[PDB]
């Protein structure tokens, strides 16, 4: 029988009835690597950490597609008024740093 | 002096609170509940119990023929058999040869078991509840009586005046019928006096145990005597209270949720365990002493010593402290992070004392106040190795109970650093069309 | 008896009247029986007065 934190009862035969409580033991360790962490959280709750797993991985998705859809936005207007006009002199810091083609010719 | 709170519908679970006075010292404060019945008001409708028919002695004219009129009787009986020519000892009972008339009448009634066991069938209505406090305040010890669970009536106890709040939910285990056969409860519903189908519950409904009028319906019908026996036959289906003791399910005192115990006498619901119960107690005026005859510590500094989970009192904390005089005053954390196992301390004059608590977190970060002055205290505490107990939990698990401090820099890191690539993302395209408007010009 | 399951023998006849079509009551859930005529009254509740 599954007992819960809230409790359970049975009588067996003729004999009085008997409550008993279940505890929070568990099996994991929550001080530890994510492994570790991920595995105390699942046998203590069996049914929010796997959401909230999917959830993260989810909201981490969505933020990396945005981010590389506004990286590369950004990039593609570096490049659009300096090579279209080959003779003109591209500055030493959009080079490297603020876009990634380097210069040239 | 009055307090008002709010305290849960639990049993075993004492609440604890501080009354605060101005210009006095405070007083610890205990109320603990023994019982909680609600009690819905009853009326009874009918009993059911095992028939028993009874047949009297049939006439057998010897030529002739009788018959019967119709008699004020629950399920009666009448059929004339003709021509029946009976033996009995000494000879034949009869002369004219194959013209006879035998009478044999049946009628049913109550059995002589009924006043012993029988099916009790109520419609139940919301009616009153009670309960049964304790009550200990400052040095005074500890007191009793059963309060009325409504918020007008007050109920005195010791020199104090309790109004017991009236209760959140008006949940009860009870359904709209019921019904009682001997030690058990069961959720039912009646064929409501009129009807019966000979075979199920209602073949035979009495109004009363001792009433007269009698509803009986069993398919009772008569057969023939055969080869010249006096003797009345009858063939009828069996007996619906018997079937129905064999076919009836778990009672209710089985089934209800929440632990609560059935109790009969009343009908009652004994020790549920549902909403929250408010409070309100007026504490005489006396057991209030003056803030200027107490002692009054200072430096106060809390280490937890050893902490767990545990459902009973499993953690362990010092207080090193200071004082003015030697003296008792109650200690009392108000946060609901932990509870305390102590109730009050005898100090001295720059000493230490320890106490017992229980929580759930993992981190505890409860406060207490000793002596009208507070020391907040932080600790760890560790998996218990027990797996299951026998005894509720003092502590209530609240939502944020589970998470650590490394799964929460987890929780920041994964919130932190994905919002803020966005962030990075949103000045990229403000950077760009600056810089393309400076171009235009 | 107003329900639509007992049924009553009225001579040779067997009538079952039906229920009601509205659960009118004119008594309030609070009512004080003084003499022979009945208020609409509410109550102290044992406690209070």
């Amino acid at each position: 029988f599954t007992v819960t934190g809230e409790g359970l009862e049975y009588t067996w035969g003729n004999h009085p009835p008997k409550r008993v409580w279940a505890q929070e033991s568990g099996e994991g360790n929550p001080h530890g690597w994510p492994h570790e962490v991920v595995v105390y959280y699942y046998n203590r709750y069996p049914l929010t950490t796997i959401i909230g797993l999917c959830t993260c991985v989810a909201i981490i998705m969505v933020s990396c597609v945005t981010s590389v859809w506004l990286l590369c936005r950004t990039r593609n207007l570096c490049i659009t008024p300096y090579k279209l006009a080959p003779n003109a002199q591209v500055p030493i810091l959009l080079a490297l740093l603020c876009c990634i083609k380097p210069t040239r010719a | 002096y009055e307090h008002t709170a709010v305290m849960p519908n639990k049993v075993g679970i004492p609440y604890k609170a501080l009354v605060e006075r101005p210009g006095y010292a405070p007083v610890h404060l205990q109320i603990q509940l023994v019982n909680t019945r609600i009690i819905p008001s009853t009326n009874l409708e009918y009993i059911t119990c095992k028939y028993k028919t009874k047949v009297p002695s049939p006439v057998v004219k010897c030529c002739g023929a009788t018959q019967c009129t119709s008699k004020p009787h629950p399920d009666y009986q009448c059929q004339v058999f003709s021509g029946v020519y009976p033996f009995m000892w000494g000879g034949a009972y009869c002369f004219c040869d194959t013209e006879n008339t035998q009478m044999s009448e049946a009628y049913v009634e109550r059995s002589e078991e009924c006043s012993i066991d029988h099916a009790k069938a109520y419609k139940v209505h919301t009616g009153t509840v009670q309960a049964m406090v304790n009550i200990t305040y400052g040095s005074v010890s500890w007191r009793s009586a059963d309060v009325y669970v409504n918020g007008e009536t007050p109920a005195k106890i010791g020199d104090a005046k309790l109004i017991i709040g009236p209760l959140s939910s008006a949940w009860s285990p009870f359904d709209n019928k019921v019904v009682v056969y001997g030690h058990e409860v069961y959720n039912y519903d009646f064929p409501e006096y009129g009807t019966g189908k000979a075979g199920s519950f209602g073949d035979l409904q009495s109004r009363t145990s001792t009433s007269n009028d009698l509803y009986a319906n069993t398919n009772l019908k008569l057969q023939r005597p055969q080869a010249g026996i006096v003797h009345t036959p009858f063939t009828q289906v069996p007996s619906g209270f018997e079937r129905w003791k064999k076919d009836k399910g778990a009672p209710l005192n089985d089934v209800a949720p929440f632990g609560c115990s059935i109790a009969l006498e009343p009908l009652r619901a004994e020790n549920c365990a549902v909403g929250s119960i408010p409070i309100s107690i007026d504490i005489p005026d006396a057991a209030f002493t003056r803030i200027s005859e107490t002692p009054t510590v200072s430096d106060l500094e809390c280490k937890i010593t050893e902490c767990t989970y545990a459902f009973d009192f499993g953690g362990i904390a010092t207080v090193a402290y200071k004082s003015s005089k030697a003296g008792n005053c109650p200690i009392h954390s108000p946060s609901g992070v932990a509870v305390i196992k102590e109730n009050d301390v005898t100090l001295a004059e720059s000493g230490s004392f320890t106490f017992h608590f229980s929580t759930a977190n993992i981190h505890p970060a409860f406060k207490l106040q000793v002596c009208t002055s507070a020391v907040t205290c932080k600790g760890d505490c560790k998996p218990p190795k027990d797996h299951i107990v026998d005894y509720p939990a003092q502590h209530t698990e609240s939502f944020t109970s589970a998470i650590s401090a490394t799964a929460w820099s987890w929780i920041k890191v994964l919130v932190g650093g994905t919002s803020a690539f966005i962030v990075l993302g949103l000045i990229a395209t403000a950077v760009v069309a600056l810089v393309l408007f400076f171009h235009r010009h």
